C-alpha cells in the first residue's frame, strides 16, 4: 500500500506562477520499473558531422551503477528499419579525465555512419538505437533504448541552422490543456492537436512554460 | 577634390565634409575593368594619395572616399589600405562593386529604398532597414546618395527620415543633388535661358539628366 500526501501548496509554487489554471494531485502516470542490479544508470547521444552531411558519427556515452566487473561490456548497435546500419561494443573505463584518472564506470561507444538520413520537420526520419548492458561473452543484463534523429543544430553568423540551412520557425505555444481532464495529458489529444497543427503550416512548438 | 577654398570655408562655417577621389570609369563595361587592372593601380593611385597630401588638415574633412562608380577592383583594396595605413584619423568609404565590399568603412549605396528591396544580381540595393541586419554586417550605414532631386521630385523623403531617426546604424545620407547643371545660352532677342543635354549640338547626349 502507497501513500502519498499532496500538497497544493509548497515554496515550489513560487516558481510556477504561469498564466493558466492553478491545480493539483497526481495529473501524470505513474508506475513501476525494474531494474538489474547492475544496470544502465544513464545514456547521452550525440550526432556530429563533416562540411557536408555526408558522413556523421553517433557517440553514446553509456553510464552504469553496480557491481563494476572486467567481464561487463555495452553494446550501441544502430537499426533502420530491421537493418542493423552499424554497431560498437565496448568494456567500461573511459579514458583519461584528470589526474585521478577517469569514469571506470562510463564508457563511449563511436559509430560511423556514411550518408545519414537526415531529421527535420520536413522529414523526420528516425534511427533505433538500442543501448545493450551485457558480459562480453554473451550474455544481456538489460537493455535501454531511443530513436535517434541525425541533424546538426548551431547558430552561424547570426542564423539558427538545422542540417546546415536556416530554419524558418512557424511555431505556436502550447499549454497541456483538457477543457474536461483538466492539465492530465493523454495520447489522443496530443496526436489531435500536432495533427491539427502540422494541417495548419506549424513545424514548431514551445513547451509553455514547463 | 574641389577647389582648395571649399574646404577653409566648411572648416569655418561647419559643414561635415566627405573628400573624394577624382574616379569614376562608369562607362567601363564591366565598371570594374580598368580599376581591376593593375597596369592602371599607377595612374589610381595618384588621385588618392595626392588628395590626401593636400587636404589631410582639414577639419571638415572626416571621410575619405576613393571615387565614384568605378566598379570594385583590387586597386581599390590597396588605395583602400594606403589610407588608413597614413591617415587613422579617418573613416574611408566607397560605394562600388554592392555598397558593401573590402573597400569601404562605412555601407554608402545610392538609391537604396528605405523599406523596398531591388535585388540587382551581384550588386543589390537591398531596404537599408534590411541591410544593417544582413548575417554578419556591423557596419554603420550612411547613402552617398539618395531622394534624387531632379525636377518635380523627392517623394518620400519623410521616410528616410522617420528611418534614420529610429535606427541608431542608419546615419543618414547625401541628397543627389545641390544644383541643376543647367546652362545659359540667349536667343535671338538676347534674352537668357536655361540649357540642359543636346543644346549645344552635341550628340550623343543625356539631355535633362544634368538637373
Ligand atoms: O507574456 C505572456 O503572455 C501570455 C498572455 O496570454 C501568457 O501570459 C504567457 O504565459 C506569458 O509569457
Ligand atoms: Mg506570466
Ligand atoms: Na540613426
Ligand atoms: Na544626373
Amino acid at each position: 500500500r502507497l501513500a502519498v500526501m499532496v500538497l497544493r501548496w509548497s515554496d515550489g509554487s513560487y516558481l510556477e506562477d504561469q498564466d493558466m489554471w492553478r491545480m493539483s494531485g497526481i495529473f501524470r502516470d505513474v508506475s513501476l520499473l525494474h531494474k538489474p542490479t547492475t544496470q544502465i544508470s544513464d545514456f547521452h547521444v550525440a550526432t556530429r558531422f563533416n562540411d557536408d552531411f555526408s558522413r556523421a558519427v553517433l557517440e553514446a556515452e553509456v553510464q552504469m551503477c553496480g557491481e563494476l566487473r572486467d567481464y561487463l561490456r555495452v553494446t550501441v548497435s544502430l537499426w533502420q528499419g530491421e537493418t542493423q546500419v552499424a554497431s560498437g561494443t565496448a568494456p567500461f573505463g573511459g579514458e583519461i579525465i584528470d589526474e585521478r584518472g577517469g569514469y571506470a564506470d562510463r564508457v563511449t561507444l563511436r559509430l560511423n555512419v556514411e550518408n545519414p538520413k537526415l531529421w527535420s520537420a520536413e522529414i523526420p526520419n528516425l534511427y533505433r538505437a538500442v543501448v545493450e548492458l551485457h558480459t562480453a561473452d554473451g550474455t544481456l543484463i538489460e537493455a535501454e533504448a531511443c530513436d535517434v534523429g541525425f541533424r546538426e543544430v548551431r547558430i552561424e553568423n547570426g542564423l539558427l541552422l538545422l542540417n546546415g540551412k536556416p530554419l524558418l520557425i512557424r511555431g505556436v505555444n502550447r499549454h497541456e490543456h483538457h477543457p474536461l481532464h483538466g492539465q492530465v495529458m493523454d495520447e489522443q489529444t496530443m496526436v489531435q492537436d500536432i495533427l491539427l497543427m502540422k494541417q495548419n503550416n506549424f513545424n514548431a512548438v514551445r513547451c509553455s512554460h514547463y | 577634390p574641389n577647389h582648395p577654398l571649399w574646404y577653409t570655408l566648411c572648416d569655418r562655417y561647419g559643414l561635415y565634409v566627405v573628400d573624394e577621389a577624382n574616379i569614376e570609369t562608369h562607362g567601363m563595361v564591366p565598371m570594374n575593368r580598368l580599376t581591376d587592372d593593375p597596369r592602371w593601380l599607377p595612374a589610381m593611385s595618384e588621385r588618392v594619395t595626392r588628395m590626401v597630401q593636400r587636404d589631410r588638415n582639414h577639419p571638415s574633412v572626416i571621410i575619405w572616399s576613393l571615387g565614384n562608380e568605378s566598379g570594385h577592383g583590387a586597386n581599390h583594396d590597396a588605395l583602400y589600405r594606403w589610407i588608413k595605413s597614413v591617415d587613422p584619423s579617418r573613416p574611408v568609404q566607397y560605394e562600388g562593386g554592392g555598397a558593401d565590399t573590402t573597400a569601404t568603412d562605412i555601407i554608402c549605396p545610392m538609391y537604396a529604398r528605405v523599406d523596398e528591396d531591388q535585388p540587382f544580381p551581384a550588386v543589390p540595393k537591398w531596404s537599408i532597414k534590411k541591410w544593417l541586419s544582413l548575417p554578419g554586417e556591423t557596419r554603420p550605414l550612411i547613402l552617398c546618395e539618395y531622394a534624387h532631386a531632379m525636377g518635380n521630385s523627392l517623394g518620400g523623403f519623410a521616410k528616410y527620415w522617420q528611418a534614420f531617426r529610429q535606427y541608431p546604424r542608419l546615419q543618414g545620407g547625401f541628397v543627389w543633388d545641390w544644383v541643376d547643371q543647367s546652362l545659359i545660352k540667349y536667343d535671338e532677342n538676347g534674352n537668357p535661358w536655361s540649357a540642359y543635354g543636346g543644346d549645344f549640338g552635341d550628340t550623343p547626349n543625356d539631355a535633362q539628366f544634368c538637373m
